[PDB]
RNA sequence: UUUCACUCAUUUCGUUAAAUGUUAA
RNA sequence: UGUAAGUUAGCAAGAAAGAGUAGCUCUGGUGAUUAUCGAAUCAGAACUUUAAAGGUUAGGGGAAUCCGACUGUUUAAUAAAAACAUAGCAUUCUGAUAAAUCUAAAAGGUUCAUUACAGAAUGUGAUUUCUGCCCAGUGCUCUG
RNA sequence: AGGAUUGAAAGGGAAUAAGAUUAAUAGUUCUUAAUCAAGAGAAAUGGUAACAUAUCAUGAACUUUAAAAUGGAGUGUGAAAAUCUACGGAAGAGUUCUCUUUUCUUCUUAACAAAAGUAAAUUCCACUGAAAUGAAUCAAUCAGAGAAGUGGAAUUUAUUGGCUUUGUAAGAAAUUCAAUGAAUUGUGGUAUUUUUGCAGUCUUCAUAAAAAUUAAAGGGAAUCUUUUGCUCGUAC
């Protein structure tokens, strides 16, 4: 169908040949199917910026931007369980 | 308007108090008894000339009966 | 000359916010004894996209501690809520995301958001999308705590300010490049008048500072003292550098 | 074909401005003044719409028999039978469990 | 055994949703016009309300006074807890088995009065109290 | 005069002015 | 049927270029119900003539150079454009009792139902490649 | 108990239609037929379940939920109407020295209700437990938090209950005939368009109103007939 240019060939030729790659990655990951932290399905889609919603699961988990879970967001929610942990314990 | 789908209603309703007028329709294949209540018009379809005739003595004579045929009185 | 468009903004017209759709102000519930000296418990009704706003919404339910009936708050997503998730408020609450501390009882290294700047004011810092504001140190001697802000800056704030433990949902909003002026016209659909915006080199004298002549240029420098009036204010102000940064 | 006119005086395809062409004796058509197409019920806690209870306007409800505007169980009218069932063991479950976990151990 | 006569159930489902019943006779099997494992009970269909000493000892009567039911329910609509009543002592249970329920047409009346009664005498004593006492969601 | 400590005018806030402070249990 | 150089590899492209098309008489393909019933659509063959899209409706095409990247807006009534906007790039200030800013004043007002992925002030104008040297003069600033 | 006034003849909103009538007004008058609001004369059953019962079958304070009340695109399809068409006709009209079993017109039905017969789509319930993985769409999409199968329940489809049908109702209206009175008023289509719904799919750094007003729920406090419906606009 198309050599290289897969989701952004509805751009056509008008927007330049590296806006038309950095929006490339980002509208593949928002449009995919992520796997549902309370059901194991790839069952979740994104509604909203910011909203995902399990949809053979009836769960709304608040993400990122264009994925459900950030890189930043993860390392957060790992450092804070290693600070309550550590608070719990003496 | 309403039906009344068979016989015992109608003369219940006919020996009822509530019935102000009784027009009888004859039509090529039926006949039919629009009994004028104080809110709804009841009518009742009859292909047996015997039980229309039941019918028509079932009548209290003080009410006004009317009588439409082929030409609309 | 006239008045130059950013004088014209202060006067409340057009420039209004166009907040007719918007859910309502989120912010923290009011401070009791209850969040004082024990821990109310809430509930995720629902996560909400509030127009204007780049990060989602939560439709919490307290209960009424005092009376009876419900108290419906609405408070600004921490990333990884989800619907049918319960939220401790109080100074008892444990350290997890999406629960209300004060800020005294975070540990050190903390990541927090909606922080209040002053106690019991219902959230000033860290509310933008995928933003947040970490512990740098406790004062037990005067009841202080440091935080370092988003943009870098560092504040001392009382050690009783609330605060909820996470990061705010919605990161990474900005690095996704708007390509068309359509979208950006999009953008502004629950915000003020400001897009589409004209050069002051384009204009004319009398409507700009830098309203030019035969040739689209300045001809004074555009970095200027900050007790400029308004009207003549425009570019630069009290710029200590510029250029590119190295 | 016989072309029709607005019976009434609005003159504008608005949402309650609906209407209907009917053939009546004759040949004639007359307008009819259509009726908005309204939603039902949803359950309380997971928003979906309610089995046994028409999709009409809400002052229409008031008209029908008391026995057609809500269902015989429990909330009956506000939860689907999955949200009283889910409510049913909370409210037993949880119960026993603070039986045994605290209140003589 | 989870399911037996006299174990005190709740059911889940239908116009009796969330009443407590006490089991009289189980078939996980059923039978040719059941096709499903059903449990016949006997419930508190109307829970008991509380009385004071304010209230004249006729009010104190119709206010504690039970309203039963009887019903042949699914076993998968009714979550069987940890109590169990007695049998002797609760006696008119004993004679509601499957024959007794007839499809279409109304349970008797006068059998369902006077198993309320035994309910309501038995309540009045209080020996009997998870039984008793309502549920609230 | 400068550096301190307080609040009592004063500023900025929040609520249904809904447990503030100190004893008591 | 056939289609080039160039290219951001998406386009150019209806590129360019060539052939067919009428009337009449027929043939065949595409289904439903279980022999009957039904749809406009496609392909093919003899014959005839005044040799067939053209009554009406209905793209001229190609090789280059300059400017603006594009879609959009503009001097109502002589300028529609290379001008304005644009996305992209970059710079400055501000932790909210702030920044910008309206008012004669004000428990006054706007961005702000907001909180640095934000608010306000500017220059250049998609993408690719790259942004060299100069702090003397005038500005701005200094944690002095 | 909680916050004053105004702000929409295109937003929300209790309830009406057909025929006839005037030189001119008619969802407004007349005939016939309806609807709505406000009044007057120890407390139910059935179904395993989803849920169902001509008012029925008590339900206060207080609290909650839902409706009123929600973008756009595109594809599929249910139903009605218009046009076209198949079979059978009845009445009238046009052409006719050349033919034409011919060409043209009419063959209709309201609000409000009823329930002979019978649909499409979606969602739930019971039995059972899927792998050799199956089920399905134009596309999709779905399943051990349970598919497919069989049997059920519910809602939507321009009023009751969607379509044919019925009451209203043929007594009206249309087409003819006679001089007010007489005749007829079947059944279909795997066709096109329009309208109105439904089901999923796509898209947003856009998520696409509020209130009056209504109903239900949790809780258990207390022990059919009839009257009236005012103010203003209404011609063109």
């Amino acid at each position: 169908r198309t050599k290289k240019v897969g989701i952004v060939g509805k751009y056509g030729t008008r927007y330049g040949a590296s806006l038309r790659k950095v929006i490339k990655k980002i509208e593949i990951a928002q449009h995919s199917k992520y796997v549902c932290p309370f059901c194991c399905k790839e069952a979740v889609r994104r509604t909203a910026c910011g909203i995902w919603e399990c949809k053979g699961c009836g769960k709304q988990i608040a993400g990122g931007a264009y994925t459900l879970s950030t890189i930043s967001g993860a390392t957060v929610r790992s450092t804070v369980r290693r600070l309550r942990d550590a608070k719990n314990s003496q | 308007p309403k039906q009344v789908q068979e016989f015992k209603q109608i003369l219940k309703l006919l020996k009822s108090g509530s019935i102000r007028a009784v027009r009888v329709k004859t039509n090529g294949e039926n006949t039919k008894f629009k009994v004028r209540c104080a809110k709804y018009l009841y009518t009742y379809i009859c292909a047996d000339k015997a039980k229309a005739e039941e019918l028509k003595k079932a009548i209290p004579k003080d009410i006004h009966v009317v009588e439409i045929a082929k030409k609309a009185p | 000359g006239r008045r130059t468009l950013s004088q014209r903004k202060g006067r409340g017209s057009i420039f209004k916010s166009r907040s007719h759709h918007k859910l309502g102000v989120a912010q923290h519930r009011a401070i009791d004894f209850f969040e004082r000296h024990s821990t109310v418990r809430g509930l995720v009704k629902s996560i909400e996209h509030d127009p204007g706003r780049g990060a989602p919404l939560a439709r919490v339910v307290f209960r009424n501690p005092r009376q009876y009936g419900l108290d419906k708050e609405l408070f600004i997503c921490a990333e990884g809520l989800y619907s049918g998730q319960y939220i401790y408020c109080g100074s008892k609450a444990s350290l997890h995301i999406g629960n209300v501390l004060p800020i005294g009882q975070c540990p050190e290294g903390t990541v927090v958001c909606n922080v209040e700047s002053k106690p019991g004011d219902r959230g000033i810092i860290a509310r933008a999308s995928g933003n947040y504001a970490t512990v740098i140190s406790h004062n037990a001697d005067n009841e202080t705590t440091r935080i370092r802000l988003p943009s870098g800056a560092k504040k001392t704030l009382k050690s009783n300010c609330r605060a909820m433990v996470g990061i705010i949902a919605g990161g990474g909003r900005t690095e996704k490049p708007i390509l068309k002026a359509g979208v950006a016209y999009r953008m502004y659909k629950a915000k003020r008048t400001t897009w589409p915006r004209v050069r002051g080199v384009a204009m004319n004298p009398v409507d700009h500072p830098h309203g030019g002549g035969n040739h689209q240029h300045v001809g004074h420098p555009t970095t200027l003292k900050r007790s400029s009036p308004p009207g003549q204010k425009a570019g630069k102000v009290a710029a200590r550098r510029t250029g590119l940064i190295r | 074909a016989v072309r029709v006119t607005y019976v009434r005086k609005h003159s504008y395809n608005t949402k309650s401005n609906g209407i209907r062409i009917v053939k009546t004796a004759g040949g004639n058509m007359t307008v009819q003044h259509r009726q908005k197409i309204s939603n039902g019920v949803r359950c309380g806690d997971c928003g979906c719409v309610l089995a046994g209870i028409r999709h009409i306007r809400p002052h229409q409800y008031g008209w029908l028999g008391k026995s057609k505007r809500t269902v015989t169980r429990a909330y009956g009218g506000v939860k689907c039978h999955k949200c009283v069932q889910k409510k049913i063991l909370r409210a037993f479950l949880i119960n026993e469990h603070n039986l045994i976990k605290l209140a003589a151990a | 055994k989870i399911l037996a006569p006299g174990r005190v159930v709740i059911i889940l489902s239908g116009r009796f949703a969330g009443k407590k019943a006490v089991v009289s006779s189980v078939n996980l099997q059923g039978t040719k016009d059941r096709k499903y494992g059903f449990v016949t009970v006997v419930g508190v269909e109307r829970a008991p309300l509380k009385i004071t000493r304010k209230m004249s000892a006729k009010v104190q009567e119709m206010r504690t006074s039970v309203k039963s039911f009887c019903k042949v329910i699914n076993v998968n609509h009714v979550m069987p807890t940890k109590y169990t009543v007695n049998l002797e002592q609760f006696n008119l249970i004993k004679q509601v088995k499957i024959n007794n329920f007839e499809a279409g047409k109304v349970y008797p009346i006068s059998q369902k009065k006077a198993i309320s009664s035994q309910f309501a005498e038995e309540y009045r004593k209080g020996k009997e109290s998870w039984l008793f006492t309502k549920l609230r969601f």
